[PDB]
RNA sequence: ACCCGAAAGAUGGUGAACUAUGCCUGAGUAGAAUGAAGUCAGGGCCUGAUGGAGGUUCGUAGCGAUACUGACGUGCAAAUCGUUCGUCAAACUUGGGUAUAGGGGCGAAAGACUAAUCGAACCAUCUAGUAGCUGGUUUCUUCCGAAGUUUCUCUCA
RNA sequence: GUAAGCAGAACUGGCGAUGAGGGAUGCUCCUAACGCUUGGUUAAGGUGCCAAAAUGCUCGCUCAUCAGAUACCAUAAAAGGUGUUGGUUCAUAU
RNA sequence: GUGGUAGUAGCAAAUAUUCAAAUGAGAACUUUGAAGACUGAAGUGGAGAAGGGUUCCAUGUGAACAGCAAUUGGACAUGGG
RNA sequence: AUAACCGCAUCAGGUCUCCAAGGUUAGUAGCCUCUGGUCGAUAGAAUAAGGUAGAUAAGGGAAGUCGGCAAAAUAGAUCCG
RNA sequence: UGGAUUAACGAGAUUCCCACUGUCCCUAUCUACUAUCUAGCGAAACCACAGCCAAGGGAACGGGCUUGGCAGAAUCAGCGG
RNA sequence: AAAAGUUACCACAGGGAUAACUGGCUUGUGGCAGCCAAGCGUUCAUAGCGACGUUGCUUUUUGAUCCUUCGAUGUCGGCUCUUCCUAUCAUUGAGACGCAGAAGUCUCAAAGUGUCGGAUUGUUCACCCGCCAAUAGGGAACGUGAGCUGGGUUUAGACCGUCGUGAGACAGGUUAGUUUUACCCUACUGAUGACUUGAUACUGCGACAGUAAUCCAACUUAGUACGAGAGGAACAGUUGGGUCGGAUACUUGGUAAAUGCGGCUAGCUGAAAAGCUAGUGCCGCGACGCUACCAUCCGUUGGAUUAUGACUGAACGCCUCUAAGUCAGAAUCCAUGCUGGAUAUGCAGUGUUAUUCACCGCCUCCUUUGUUUCAUGCAAUGAUACAGGCCUCUGGCCUGCUUCU
């Protein structure tokens, strides 16, 4: 039931990986709840579930299609209090087929709208926004 | 052959043709339906667009923004009081509606009278001079017609743009319908408004959906891409800001549904746009419960392209356009509509820091003469 | 031989001012990089200078023309313009003089070039060449009025 | 030949060389073949209006939430219907 | 020989002209001044060859030519070299 | 020779030789200038779409495309490697 | 009619990776010259006759023929059925 | 006649008498839908199926043919853009089941809305990775080259393999190879504009044409209904998102030749100060404007019916949604709303109507001419019904404007 946020990452983007599962990278491949536009690259915002490969990381964790969630975003978006947040870097977390995160600890900041949706990623986060 | 990948259409066919309309103010079309039940009231207004600024209000919706402080963009519209002048009966025929008889007031100002001339400076200014001596010798012959016949009645009102900071003077005349009960009492409502300024608080209220008529801001002759929203062609001999294929061979004719180059903007055009604040020109307009600092809703350095020192109204065309407002065609309740409005803070600050000009003077201190 | 129409053949001449190649005699081509033999010193064949080789590299002028399948395409131009690009001391570029001519020349070979003409130049003649194949074929009325079938045919328009 | 506005024959008649009236419209179907014309009469085909002539007369059938409507001709079938109108033949009024 | 097309396509590379006065029937365009630019010594500079053949120089001018104009000219005319 | 040659023409094309200043720099590179030369190329007004050439773009970074085509990015010198 | 290799070299033919980008998501703004308007000048290809459609038949995809839809001067800018 | 090849280096005269594209006839082949009922379906031909047979439809496949075109209709595919069809993949409302729920399969009204992102191949097709409500099939000269592109095919250069004694050939593979013109008519998109019982000005009416919204998810409903258990709905309500459409620039972002302010390099003005040239000399910030799912806002409520389910009720003492009569009913249709209306050569109301010989109205009276698709009484005002009506109404009338003036 997420509110719209500017979409900062198209399908092609290669982002950083927070958690202790051992992946350095996450290369995005598709997005959950993407409909139908001709020629539009499907893109993901803060907060939301995706699909990904790891490009470098632990060798069992490579060449598979994992689900991830997106946690920081360098593209700017408007909070309703009337200012524009934007983080330093794009980053995400490797996740199970339910929606739970795989590896428990989360480095970096996280967004408000990650912690607002997903209960588990709120707890393990160091400091939100 | 079929299309390959079945995309939706570029642009609506609802609005066509895309050509500049023959009118500078919005003509209303379709007033709301009559309840012989309510008292008699006016169902429309005219005002001039100014500029828009954001405001802070507390949401009352379980959304996640319940009890939180949301900034919102908000247009100020300058609305000095519209002076009622005439009244118009309308017979209902099988062809359509049809005007039976227009009655007018005794004494119109030169504000209204400019509308009837294209050259005011030359003329001897004769408009309603034979009528004025005829009026003193009034029109209770011709008002008796409107009581006997005539399903519909409309007050002729007009603007006061000498009070506005447009360089105008000319003043738009406008029919506004009267929707209450009893065809006699509609005329008695109109008669007692003759040479009286109708203010905005008579018509509209805080927390009300209004349907806004106007004309869009012009861009001249624009191409397919801007005009219709079309894909730009790839990096193509001849050029690439255009459609490739108009049409199939047959029909041996270009169809009207295909998008072409032409006019964009200056189109006559909304519904459900909430009024936040009715104001007064008579200080503390932008002052609220929360901030308690003395302000007028002019921002510093004017509205760019200026002042406003009249009655106005906020709410959720180009600058200096005559908007018309309308009372909504059915009174609707959508939770979103019928909302408690609460304004914390109206902004009156190129890129402004300070809310007021004395606040700037405090910061910089004793400057150099 | 009703009028106009070939692709071609032959006879006799004119061209290397463009281009192809040889000869004779003249002219031309910044500035950097790399550092071959030879030589001199010091150490027990190494180390440091010196030196200035190459159909060597980067890159001006000059010669050339890869890409944009850019501009232009009743053009500035019957091959041009823009940015990009190849080579640049050589199997290099180039003026003048001179040699080679049409089933002949010349060819680091594409049937290329031989005066915007080339799988055989150009000019004149034989020549009004030939055509079962196209296209045309000029006044009026009056009277009669067809055939697309037989046989033979290098005959099947 | 699956068939073709396909290919190949036999007899006669046309079109080609040929208009006129009809088939809305059509080189080949129908009537009928032509000198310029005045009057009369028909052919094929038609008579609510376009359109010259019947909203003529007389007796049946049909109701279509895709009726039907004129040879060549511009497509329709197997199989169904307690929709309706008649007929044929058995069995106790159905 | 003459139309429609049509007073239409078009006259847009090479950075650029401006102000005054004189001349003249007439000046965005000739000359003189004052400003402002470009070429930028493998120059749009100063000299030869091939090729051209009087285009050189002066005075004069009604056309036409110099794809607008023209009092200007490699144009036209009469002299000279 | 962007008007005396050849390209049908006062044609953005072609056509052998010589002399060759200052500053910046390795430099006859590019950029600006002095001597010498030129302002010859129809003008004025508006600033639509569409073109021609030239710039710049948040986040992503070839997902575009037959194909990284076009454009970006790299670039000199010194020291290390 | 050479078979198998191969350092250096290539405006040669392919594939992948890093860097880099308006190629792309997804388009937007800015500059000059144009288009546009005026003054002067001023072509050409093309042209049976002409120029709104539906169906019908027809040499089997009509601008003209039959049956319908219809049909109101004169003009400018664009466009490519 | 006395007689071998080759030409992709090619040439000429011709040919739609004759091939390679579209179109046309045909529909074997391909594709789609029926009829019969042997069996399958624990039992039971027909919920869903359907052999052996048999009847059609289609022109989205491929043949067959040679009517049109050889003094040229520019031959694949992709990109772009529009519209149409339904033989419906999803969405709406139903009906059937071997339908408990959930999930489905079958059928009817349905074309209103939607049908996507990528890897390999020139591909059309195909095959994978993923998303999604769903990733249905087709037509429009196998839509679409004066719209592009030129990867493929199909010139000239060259390579390999097979064939040929050779020149050369290949529905064998391989690389390099020019895509011309609109300024004409119409069409379409926008712009002015003459004239009509006068001029000129303002407010209007709305015939007709076009139309716009549409899907999904979460929270509660609810771990409820239903079920032996696993599993597991729906309506009303609340909150968001996608796609599409129409506006707008407060804020955030983009743009810079306001050459706005500052900084830096080279040259030049005797220096300083001021600048100027490098066609925008560069770098940072840069108002106004324009602008972006890269920003913000907004996207109506009525009637008539389809499928279908019912009411009353005969024909047929009963039954029956149908025969006569009604009722409910959809993402449908028509309005409403929205856009235009020089889309009706449409129509209404209201203002002012020429400095005083100078024209200009309106209403009578009477004369000059010239228009009419049409002068000779070119005539006549209840409102209905038709298995009933009308009244001058205890009576009278109808059976024609064939009458009455």
């Amino acid at each position: 039931s997420k509110m719209r946020v500017t979409l900062g990452l198209p399908v092609g983007a290669l982002i950083n990986c927070c958690d202790n599962s051992g992946a350095k990278n996450l290369y995005i491949i598709a997005v959950k709840g993407w409909g139908s536009c001709l020629n539009r690259l499907p893109a993901c915002s803060l907060g939301d579930l995706v699909l990904a490969t790891v490009k470098k990381g632990k060798p069992d964790l490579r060449k598979k299609v994992h689900m991830a969630i997106i946690v920081r975003q360098r593209r700017a978006w408007r909070r309703a209090e009337g200012y524009f947040i934007y983080f330093e870097d794009n980053a995400g977390v490797v996740a199970n087929n339910k929606g739970e995160m795989k590896g428990s600890a989360v480095t970096g900041p996280v967004g408000k709208e990650c912690a607002e949706l997903w209960p588990k990623i709120s707890a393990a986060a160091t400091a939100i926004c | 052959s079929h299309r390959k990948f079945e995309r939706p259409r570029h642009g609506s066919l609802g609005f066509l043709p895309r050509k500049r309309c023959k009118r500078h103010r919005g003509k209303v079309k379709a007033f709301p339906k009559d309840d012989p039940s309510k008292p008699p009231h006016l169902t429309a207004f005219m005002g001039y667009k100014a500029g828009m600024t954001h405001v802070v209000r507390e949401l009352d919706k379980g959304s996640k923004l319940h009890k939180k402080e949301i900034v919102e963009a908000v247009t100020v519209v300058d609305t000095p009081p519209m002076v009622c002048v005439g009244v118009v009966g309308y017979i209902e025929t099988p062809r359509g509606l049809r005007a039976l008889v227009t009655v007018w007031a005794g004494h119109l100002s030169d504000e209204c009278k400019r509308r009837f001339y294209k050259n005011w400076y030359k003329s001897k200014r004769k408009a309603f001079t034979k009528y004025a001596k005829r009026y003193g010798d009034k029109m209770e012959a011709e008002l008796t017609r409107m009581k006997n016949y005539c399903s519909v009645i409309r007050a002729i009102c007009h603007t006061q743009p000498s009070k506005t900071p447009i360089g105008s003077k000319k003043a738009h005349v406008m029919e506004i319908q009267v929707n209450g009960g009893s065809i006699a009492e509609k005329v008695d409502f109109c008669t007692k408004m003759f040479e009286t300024a109708v203010p905005v608080k008579a018509v509209f209220t805080e927390g009300e959906m209004i349907d806004v008529i106007g004309v869009t801001k012009g861009h001249g002759v624009k191409g397919v891409v801007s005009r219709w929203g079309v894909t730009r062609l790839p990096r193509t001999h001849r050029g690439l800001r255009k459609i490739a294929c108009i049409g199939a061979w047959h029909p041996a004719r270009v169809q009207f549904q295909v998008p072409r180059h032409g006019q964009k903007g200056y189109f006559h055009r909304e519904m459900n746009k909430k009024v936040y604040r009715v104001g007064n020109g008579a200080p503390r307009n932008a002052t609220t419960e929360s901030d308690l600092t003395e302000k007028r809703i002019t921002p510093m350095g004017g509205f760019p392209h200026g002042t406003v020192n009249n009655d106005f109204l906020l709410l959720k065309g180009c600058k200096k356009r005559p908007i018309t407002f309308r009372k909504t065609l059915v009174p609707r309740t959508t939770r979103r509509a019928l909302e408690p409005v609460n304004l914390k803070f109206i902004d009156t600050s190129g890129h402004g820091r300070f809310q007021t000009s004395e606040e700037k003077a405090k910061f910089y201190g004793p400057l150099k003469s």
